[PDB]
């Protein structure tokens, strides 16, 4: 699941047999650390048009 | 089963029978009318391929598309906009409502802002607000206008339909009381303005069940904001459509630019490439032509609430079944979230009663026409009243005009007529 | 700012008839050294109608004034040869 | 702004010239531990071939 | 910057048809944008699969303009409807309706050509110097009520006087400028004064 | 009547159903405009005789 964005820690919880998590449309909403077993979301840094 | 069309009422037609109503009520109906739509601004080459270098050099060998759905999208931004500022922004003095509130028995406390609001609403405001409920390329532009803004232009509107009336929109603000408005504004449909100083109470009683029968169907109905709740479902649908056409191979060997071009070699790499770009091209295409076909279709809504808001706030317009049904005597407009909401007020008689009708009467041999009015009788004697409303008066020649004989029209009765 | 920050503008608390609509109730207008200044948006003037039911304003001037309006009608009508455009 | 206006006099208004968006800088490379080891020990390190 | 619509249409057109020229010599994937050195320096397949993806982009081209001057087309026949029904409720006759045939009550209105649209001269008749007055809604004489037919009942202090509703002009209350309708016990405000009669 | 087709058809994503959708309410504002247009009064009246 490659990709870019902010990695920051988040408040939702995930059973011990889960992967990375989505949402309501179709993309990565947060992962689970395959290391440390830390519940870890991604968010995209801000962009925006000048 | 086979759908009524309604009732099935039979009018006892007669050349010789009118009906002229006795009473009436006032009903305060709403109308949600759209305004605009959220503004919304997709970047194309951010949206057809993001961190790819080949994907942007490819893009920009395709020919200028991206620039043409750019400058389509602020086209569509700058027409909301415009449509927001044209539809509430219609005085250029914003006003507001003294302390004291004596405007002639009416409770105007339910529209009016108050002090204990952040947001400086009102009650119905508040209800409609709270009924009413970045990715990839995407973002929404908050619009120029905020919701305070909104709420002190619908304020100063209402200040002036209260105070001035009419007048604020058409010159300088000229201060009238709300009786006296009130009165002139009846004296527009046909009714004569004394019924208005001598039943005040109970049109500003029946006035008062209005606005809470409006409140108590706006809190318990949640289906009553219809249009402004459908348009933004479907903007979220076309939103979430557009997003999810990413996940979408088109026809090729997987939805990801890194995996092909990790996987697969230079030439087949950009021929996928090449695919995953056309179809992501095509649906912003339709995305972009359906964006267009809505807010075409939203700032014609515009327009009419725009013309409507001109013609029956900051004014009074005689066209029928166009503010309410029934005849239009003042409305309100109220904030909504990307709408707007009219109050309309309209005057709908009731109780009617048969009478004896006749075009004219000949005293002494000419013919006796009247002048607003229309020759009822109860069987015995013989009265004029209005059009719209039973007031029984004597016929006298100060209300009739004279011209010619009763010999040519059809329906003539003898009749006497008092002489001052 | 609501739609991000505006970086080259000092923000002020005046409150004008803006010219530059920036967003969310933002203006720009290059006012006095001169430099962009950045305050919230008027809606104009604070205008309070002395309201009391015993009294009427009634005019005793007027002013003719002749307003315009412009209204598009119709384009320019075009017609392409796809034959012709697709193929040379 | 006088590069994508294409002209060299620009009025007032707002006027959108491209788009800003952060680049990354490094890559972060997430994978599980290392348990089951390939018991190549025991073949190379032999007691008996 | 008063001529801004028809200007805007005008330029549209032009930025149109000038992004429908410069798309027309695209390469849209291909080696070249030129048909003669495609057909003349590749072989025939390789030369129609490039001139088959030019025909489509070009397609694709010509049918993202055709679908943008219809839209356009259709707005700006709204446009000219809303411009039409203006002209024939402001110029061919005097229209009641508020915010209409210009800001303020309408007088009349006078067309003018313009290319690609049509500019109108609505007179607009818009009060100014008004001063407040005290008003009531009707007077009693004789126990009974008198409400104004067509007029404001007015005073500059001391005398009453009926004027019209949109310039002040004072004159004395008779007879024929009031109704007599009920007594003067069921409306609030009522004041005391006398009536003339002529 | 293929179903190889309809999988490369449903590998384009979603079009033809945005499609029906918009077929749907091309349908019911047809329908609401013919409402609004000719059922306009609540209550059927009819002609004396
Ligand atoms: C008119 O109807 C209302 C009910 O809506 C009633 O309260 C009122 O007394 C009626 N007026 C007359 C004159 O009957
Ligand atoms: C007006 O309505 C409000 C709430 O709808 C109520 O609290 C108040 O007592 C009413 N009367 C006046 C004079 O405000
Ligand atoms: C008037 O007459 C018709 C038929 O003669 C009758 O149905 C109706 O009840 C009467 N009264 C009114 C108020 O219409
Ligand atoms: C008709 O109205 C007059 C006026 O009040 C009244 O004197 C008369 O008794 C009425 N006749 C009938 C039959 O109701
Ligand atoms: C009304 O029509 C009837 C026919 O039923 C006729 O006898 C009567 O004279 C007519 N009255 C008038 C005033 O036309
Ligand atoms: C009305 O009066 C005239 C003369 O005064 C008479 O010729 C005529 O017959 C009368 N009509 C009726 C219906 O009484
Ligand atoms: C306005 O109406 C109120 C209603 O009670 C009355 O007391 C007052 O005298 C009237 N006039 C003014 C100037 O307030
Ligand atoms: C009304 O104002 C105009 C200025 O526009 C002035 O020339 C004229 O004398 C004024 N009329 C009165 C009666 O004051
Ligand atoms: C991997 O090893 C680290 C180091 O001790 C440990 O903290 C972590 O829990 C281990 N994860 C798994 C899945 O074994
Ligand atoms: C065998 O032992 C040598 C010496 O310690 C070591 O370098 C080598 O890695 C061992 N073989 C394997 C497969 O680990
Ligand atoms: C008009 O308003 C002023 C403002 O205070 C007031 O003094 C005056 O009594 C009002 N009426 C007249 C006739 O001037
Ligand atoms: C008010 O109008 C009357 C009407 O003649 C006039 O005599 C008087 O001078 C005017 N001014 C005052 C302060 O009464
Ligand atoms: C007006 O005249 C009546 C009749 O005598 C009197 O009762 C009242 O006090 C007078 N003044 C008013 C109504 O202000």
């Amino acid at each position: 699941l490659t990709g870019t964005g902010v990695l920051t820690e988040s408040n939702k919880k995930f059973l011990p047999f889960q992967q990375f998590g989505r949402d309501i449309a179709d993309t990565t909403d947060a992962v689970r650390d395959p290391q440390t077993l830390e519940i870890l979301d991604i968010t995209p840094c801000s962009f925006g048009g000048v | 089963y086979t759908m009524s069309l309604g009732a099935e009422n039979s009018v006892a037609y007669s050349n010789n029978s009118i009906a002229i109503p006795t009473n009436f009520t006032i009903s305060v109906t709403t109308e949600i009318l759209p305004v605009s739509m959220t503004k919304t601004s997709v970047d194309c080459t951010m949206y057809i391929c993001g961190d790819s270098t080949e994907c942007s050099n490819l893009l920009l060998q395709y020919g200028s598309f991206c620039t043409q759905l750019n400058r389509a999208l602020t086209g569509i931004a700058v027409e909301q906009d415009k449509n927001t500022q044209e539809v509430f922004a219609q005085v250029k003095q914003i006003y507001k409502t003294p302390p004291i509130k004596d405007f002639g028995g009416f409770n105007f406390s339910q529209i009016l802002p108050d002090p204990s609001k952040p947001s400086k609403r009102s009650f119905i405001e508040d209800l409609l607000f709270n009924k009413v409920t970045k990715f990839n390329g995407l973002t929404v532009l908050p619009p120029l206008l905020t919701d305070e803004m909104i709420a002190q232009y619908t304020s100063a509107l209402l200040a002036g339909t209260i105070t001035s009336g009419w007048t604020f929109g058409a010159g300088a603000a000229l201060q009238i009381p709300f009786a006296m408005q009130m009165a002139y504004r009846f004296n527009g449909i046909g009714v004569t303005q004394n019924v208005l100083y001598e039943n005040q109470k109970l049109i500003a009683n029946q006035f008062n069940s209005a606005i809470g029968k409006i409140q108590d169907s706006l809190s318990s109905t949640a289906s009553a904001l219809g249009k402004l709740q459908d348009v933004v479902n479907q903007n979220a649908q076309a939103l979430n459509t557009l997003v999810k056409q990413l996940s979408s191979n088109f026809g090729a060997i997987s939805s990801v630019l890194n995996d092909i071009l990790s996987r697969l070699d230079p030439p087949e790499a950009e021929v996928q490439i090449d695919r995953l770009i056309t179809g992501r091209l095509q649906s912003l295409q339709t995305y972009v032509t359906q964006q267009l076909i809505r807010a075409a279709e939203i700032r014609a809504s515009a327009n009419l609430a725009a013309t409507k808001m001109s013609e029956c706030v900051l004014g009074q317009s005689k066209r029928v079944d166009f503010c309410g049904k029934g005849y239009h005597l003042m409305s309100f407009p109220q904030s909504a979230p990307h709408g707007v909401v009219f109050l309309h007020v309209t005057y709908v008689p009731a109780q009617e009663k048969n009478f004896t009708t006749a075009p004219a009467i000949c005293h002494d041999g000419k013919a006796h026409f009247p002048r607003e009015g229309v020759f009822v009788s109860n069987g015995t004697h013989w009265f004029v009243t209005q059009r719209n409303f039973y007031e029984p008066q004597i016929i006298t020649t100060d209300n009739t005009f004279v011209s010619g004989n009763c010999d040519v029209v059809i329906g003539i009765v003898n009749n006497t007529v008092y002489d001052p | 700012t609501r739609a991000g920050c505006l970086i080259g503008a000092e923000h002020v608390n005046n409150s004008y008839e803006c010219d530059i609509p920036i967003g969310a109730g933002i203006c720009a207008s290059y006012q006095t050294s001169q430099s962009i200044i950045a305050y919230t948006m008027s809606l104009g003037a604070e205008n309070s109608v002395a309201y009391s039911n015993n009294s009427i304003a009634i005019p005793t001037n007027f002013t003719i004034s002749v307003t315009t309006e412009i209204l598009p009608v119709s384009m320019t009508k075009t017609s392409v040869d796809c034959t012709m455009y697709i193929c040379g | 702004t006088k590069c994508t206006l294409k002209s060299f006099t620009v009025e007032k208004g707002i006027y959108q010239t491209s788009n800003f968006r952060v680049q990354p800088t490094e890559s972060i490379v997430r994978f599980p531990n290392i348990t089951n080891l390939c018991p190549f020990g025991e073949v190379f390190n032999a007691t008996r071939f």
